[PDB]
């Protein structure tokens, strides 16, 4: 396959970036995409210059940093899957593909195609757990947890953190990861002591770290790798609205560091 | 000498006396000392939450994004636990038993029976967290069966039961942020050990976005940087994963204990080109309703559906008729590795063989087999394009694990006062083949239930405080980092990194990887030197060093694995019997399997770096087993 | 749906007096089938309700109780039994005075399991 | 002759020792073995229900219409524990002690 | 509870007149001989509950019945079968056995002749002379 890629280009935060031209003669549709980057990135090392940047560990859609705007849709074309999921038999001979990172005013550009997404560890950090400290556990059948409650506590659990839902969201909002969190947290009875004030702090930590408001548009759930539903921003508005009704108000918000 | 500092008396009282007997640091006096944890995995996570609960001063470090970005939320199958909810006759000596059974009898029976015994309150603690395990229509918890146990003692959540266990400890991390008792540094990767005193007193880490070399000292060390198992280009592990932490404190006095201790994975989804280095771990319970097999013919262009039954070479059928399909991971890989080298070109490169489910298929229900494998199916589609259902699938074998890592003691204590290694980054308990599960709960036992007590009992006998970062030994780490980063950007030659990784790891899949002899191994003696010399004579490093530079990342993690690879070659060869995961051709049963040597090596191999690569020193610490007998 | 050797400690989940009289009121059906037979519409009514109440009145009942109720009603109407015309000679018959607060906690059962949207499960067909 | 095959060493470990010691069937290859329970009392549904769970093929009998119909439904005293909730000096080595003093010492000890 | 069931089957009450007692036979500690593995002499036979010997000895103490049904059922019985079906391979035995068609024969020789007796005698007859 011959393939051109328009791929966003930025020396560090303040130096402004552009969009690049690299043409690749030789694609391999079973390539994956991040693989068709390193082949790229190799070719412009042997040229002498500078290779282009991404965020990349697990190469299976788990871990969560590969975090790629791909076309106009965050981790490419395929729903459902992540950028390192992605593979270039996705595409056809001649495509142009414009690479890009999350666009968001929370997550800082670095590099070329990398962001700094430690909004949402912040977001983590200000409530997004039990707070249960080592020995203290009892016994792991103590509480039952019905079957329905934690398939859907898992799947709001099940969320890399990529910031795609950001990235897609047309106001850059954290509402679908603060959403499952907050459900994941919320469907156990290990967390219902803290939920209403944990969704409270939640909610102010993501308008702290500056993202946008949720016009309920859905872009986040379309591109969600995991297929977190908008149900986990049902039941965050639930709770805040039942944690307003108690009069719930939220801490300090978590400074970085 | 190497003191394994293990308790006496009976087996199952020995971590409750040595809990008595180890010293504890006052929750007053907690706040005075200072623990750096490299790592942010499960081992790291827990350890470094349950430091800041305790009450210290924590310094966590990963190279990753964020902690939650570690590896082992990659860990797809359950963690297991001797809590026998299942009525099937699971219980701590059990586990402690097939632990050590399943490691070939080549480690510490304390160890396994401590983490056998405190297996159940992990899980207890992983409930406590919101860990969304299975559950069964009445609300308690479900169990399934994991590979290596009679018994279904592994709990689940879902096919992502490592990323839901990281989930929770890295909850418990964000929350000891939060609180201030532990200082998060993600994007920081740790490049050298400060060993002050003959104590590791602090280490020199390289922020890998703005290039800054940072010095950080502290009262206490821990290693919680996961396994080396990427010294192996193709692997299953991530990306970023490597072994200089671990290394760069073997250079400065840690003994690394059976570095040629590497587990591999039988099913793995092979690489489409050279450019490829991450082979996906599938399931290996596909090999229970799958046939392996390759074309007779090398040079068979035709469909592998079309291919007539007696046209297909069934090995592992014709070859080794007993146990037929269900060979052990290691004479499958084998018996797969030899097939692929042999030439067949059943792959984009070759390096594949058939895994077939049509028969299965015929055989049973494809809703029932879509029930066992839908998503690894999927998955499998996902990455290669071709449904299972219709077309052989394509595995190929991978490194998966290394059992094993810095020597520790039976305080997670190296051989570095002050420096201790938890998880995959030591040996400890897993021996020469780790079981299943093991791994994870290993992690977590360390993190949570373990270093917290043995850290205290170390710090008690210490004075807090006492060293700062203008010492001169924080001088010569960070002079030498920064010495090794120019030397590294100014080569400029003609070969990228990945190009001597890929000569690396084919060197040591081919030499020392599954099967091993005295020829190959001494033919990468020879190697490892030359593409070491031909490394820091010809690879191109671009960019800055203060500079979001990943190609140097890469170059220093392979400038690190240039010299493991010697030691762990080294100790493959020392090694003259075959053990678990380690296997020599000239020590086997005539039906393949390991035979080891239980009356000259039965011990553990710590080595010490003597300056020499060639030539480290090896120290032996005796394998005594009490209670399991080895057979 | 709980399996043997996963129980925890007896103690650990309080149940108050009350509710476990009511549920052993309710539990104390010897199954002999006569509110069937009472029953002018040959109804499982008050069995149903019996076990429905026992399971939904205790906490190791509530995980499975909404779907529960759904299924064992279905399970009912694929049995062959009629509808509750709330005639009462169930109770009236019933060897152990099972009430029709039974069969008033069934319904409320099954209403809060419509609201959920809980659908029956495929009905346990004879062997 | 009779191996009563109970195991040795101290009384409190010696079903934890046997448990230990004695064979396991995998979950997998339960389901290639048939169990028969003739009876559905307390003993027979409950062994019945556990090898279900476990994984085996049951073939459980009763004579009655139903198998809740055993004359274990007729028991109408409670059932022994050694909880010691009433903290009366219960224990497991107390009701052992009852039970072989209780059966005039005819029984096996271990059991 | 137990004046109104008395009042009841007997048509007395026991506030005013005295009730009757009689002793009856009530349980079986007796029973076919079992190990430690609940299985009898027969290997693969399995007695638990009431029908083996077992854990009762020469009296059963209260609440004991109960309480050994439900131990073999739930977590003794699970282990020893386990044990012993692990060391023997599952099938091989089906039902066209010659040993089935002989027990399937002699049952039916039996049912036939107690059938063609046709005495002047009742069953509950004899039963109540052996009792
Ligand atoms: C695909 C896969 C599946 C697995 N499944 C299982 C399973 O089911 N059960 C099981 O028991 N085991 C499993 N394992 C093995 C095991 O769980 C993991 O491989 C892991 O190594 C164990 O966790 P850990 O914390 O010890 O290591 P890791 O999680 O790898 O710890 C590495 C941490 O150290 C940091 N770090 C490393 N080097 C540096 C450095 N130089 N400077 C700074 N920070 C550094 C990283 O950022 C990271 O935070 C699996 C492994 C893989 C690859
Ligand atoms: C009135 C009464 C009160 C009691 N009170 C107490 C008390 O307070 N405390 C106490 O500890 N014990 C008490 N017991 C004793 C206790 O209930 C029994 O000893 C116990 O239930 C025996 O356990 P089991 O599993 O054998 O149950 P059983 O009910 O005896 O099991 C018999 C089962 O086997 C089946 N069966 C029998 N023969 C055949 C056959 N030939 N073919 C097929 N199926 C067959 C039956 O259908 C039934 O399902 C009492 C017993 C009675 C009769
Ligand atoms: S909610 Fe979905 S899109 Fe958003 S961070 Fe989590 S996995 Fe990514
Ligand atoms: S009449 Fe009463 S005891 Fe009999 S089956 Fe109906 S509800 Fe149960
Ligand atoms: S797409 Fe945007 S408007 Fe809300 S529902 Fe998702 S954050
Ligand atoms: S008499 Fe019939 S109508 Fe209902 S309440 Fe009883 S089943
Ligand atoms: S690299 Fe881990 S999610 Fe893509």
């Amino acid at each position: 396959m011959k393939i051109t890629l328009k791929i966003w280009r930025q020396k560090n935060r303040n130096t402004p970036g552009e969009f690049k031209t690299y043409v690749m003669d030789n694609v391999n549709p079973d390539m994956s995409f991040l693989e068709m980057l390193d082949v790229l990135n190799e070719d412009l090392m042997s040229r002498g210059e500078e290779p282009v940047a991404f965020d990349h560990d697990c190469r299976e859609g788990i871990c969560g940093m590969c975090s790629l705007m791909i076309n106009g849709v965050a981790h490419g074309p395929k729903n459902a899957i992540t950028t390192c999921q992605l593979h270039m038999r996705s595409f056809k001979d001649g495509d142009t593909i414009t690479v890009e990172p999350w666009r968001a005013s929370a997550f800082p550009i670095l590099k070329d195609l990398v962001v700094d997404r430690s909004a949402f560890d912040r977001i983590i950090q200000a409530g997004g757990y039990i707070s249960v400290s080592t020995g203290s556990a009892p016994d792991a059948n103590t509480i039952p947890v019905s079957k329905v409650a934690a398939d859907r506590a898992m799947d709001a659990a099940a969320c890399i953190g990529c910031g795609a839902c950001v990235a897609a969201c047309p106001n850059g909002s954290a509402m679908l990861f603060t959403a499952a969190k907050v459900t994941h947290l919320a469907l156990l009875p290990q967390g219902q002591p803290e939920r209403y004030q944990r969704v409270v702090n939640m909610v102010a930590q993501a308008d702290f770290e500056g993202f946008g408001n949720c016009t309920n548009i859905g872009e986040c759930a379309a591109v969600c790798p995991k297929e977190i539903s908008l149900e986990t921003i049902a039941q965050l508005n639930r709770d805040l609205v039942m944690a307003a009704l108690r009069g719930i108000e939220p801490n300090t918000p978590i400074v970085p560091a | 000498v190497l003191d394994s500092k293990v308790p006496t008396g009976p087996i199952e009282q020995r971590w409750d006396k040595h809990r008595f007997e180890m010293k504890l640091v006052n929750p007053a006096n907690r706040r005075k000392y200072t623990i750096i944890v490299v790592g942010s995995g499960l081992a790291g996570a827990s350890a470094a939450a349950t430091l800041g609960e305790a009450g210290y001063n924590v310094l966590c470090f990963c190279y990753q994004d964020s902690p939650r970005r570690a590896h082992s939320i990659a860990a797809q199958g359950g963690i297991n636990a001797a809590k026998n909810y299942r009525n099937d006759g699971d219980s701590i000596y059990r586990l402690f038993y097939d632990t050590v059974k399943g490691g070939d009898f080549r480690a510490r029976e304390s160890n396994v029976y401590r983490l056998a015994q405190v297996s159940v309150n992990i899980i207890d603690q992983c409930v406590a967290q919101g860990v969304p395990f299975a559950r069964e229509y009445g609300g308690l918890l479900d169990n399934r069966s994991f590979g290596g146990a009679q018994v279904a003692r592994t709990f689940y959540a879902r096919g992502q039961t490592g990323q839901q266990l990281l989930l929770g400890a890295y909850q418990a991390l964000s929350r000891q942020i939060a609180a201030g008792t532990v200082k998060m540094f993600p994007r920081t990767e740790m490049l050298d050990l400060v060993v002050v005193d003959g104590r590791a007193r602090g280490i020199i880490t390289r922020d890998m976005v703005t290039g800054k070399i940072t010095r950080y000292a502290a009262d206490a060390v821990v290693l919680a940087t996961g396994g080396y198992g990427n010294v192996f280009y193709l692997s299953t592990n991530a990306k970023g994963c490597n072994a200089t932490a671990i290394w760069r404190a073997h250079r400065r006095g840690a003994f690394f204990g059976n570095p040629c201790f590497t587990q591999i994975h039988p099913t793995c989804i092979p690489v489409s080109g050279e450019y490829q280095s991450k082979l996906t771990l599938m399931s290996e319970s596909l090999r229970n309703d799958g046939r392996i097999w390759v074309p007779k013919k090398k040079g068979d262009t035709r469909r592998p559906q079309d291919i007539p039954e007696s046209e297909r070479d069934y090995y592992l059928e014709e070859r080794y008729p007993s146990f037929g399909n269900l060979v052990p991971r290691d004479i499958a890989s084998r018996a797969a590795k030899q097939v692929c080298d042999e030439g067949r070109g059943v792959g984009p490169g070759g390096l594949g063989v058939y895994l077939d489910f049509a028969d299965a298929i015929k055989r049973l229900g494809r809703q029932k087999i879509a029930e066992r494998y839908g998503n690894l199916f999927d998955m499998y589609k996902q990455i290669t394009g071709e449904d299972p259902y219709e077309t052989p699938m394509r595995i190929y074998p991978a490194v998966h694990y290394t059992m094993g890592g810095l020597w520790v003691d039976y305080n997670l204590q190296s051989t570095i006062p002050g420096l201790f290694v938890i998880g995959e980054a030591n040996f400890s308990d897993h021996g020469a083949n780790r079981l299943g599960a093991s791994a994870l709960m290993q992690g977590l036992a360390d993190g949570y239930f373990i270093l917290p007590y043995t850290i205290a009992n170390f710090l008690a006998q210490v004075k807090p405080g006492g060293v700062s970062i203008d010492r001169p030994e924080f001088a010569e780490a960070e002079a030498e980092i920064n010495q090794r980063i120019q030397r590294l950007l100014s080569i400029r030659g003609k070969r990228t990194v990945d190009s001597f990784h890929r000569e690396l790891g084919k060197l040591m899949w081919d030499k020392c990887g599954m099967a091993r002899n005295a020829a190959g191994l001494r033919e990468a003696l020879q190697r490892i030197p030359e593409i070491r010399a031909e490394f820091w004579e010809n690879v191109n490093v671009p960019g800055e060093a203060n500079d979001l530079n990943q190609a140097l990342e890469k170059a220093g993690r392979v400038a690190d694995f240039l010299e493991l690879a010697e030691l762990m070659c080294l100790d493959a060869l020392h090694r003259e019997e075959s053990c678990g995961g380690h296997f020599r051709e000239e020590y086997q049963t005539p039906d393949g399997e390991a035979l080891r040597n239980d009356e000259q090596f039965s011990y553990v191999a710590a080595w010490e770096f003597t300056g020499d690569l060639a030539k480290p020193r090896l120290h032996k610490e005796p394998l005594v087993f009490e209670y399991v007998k080895p057979t």
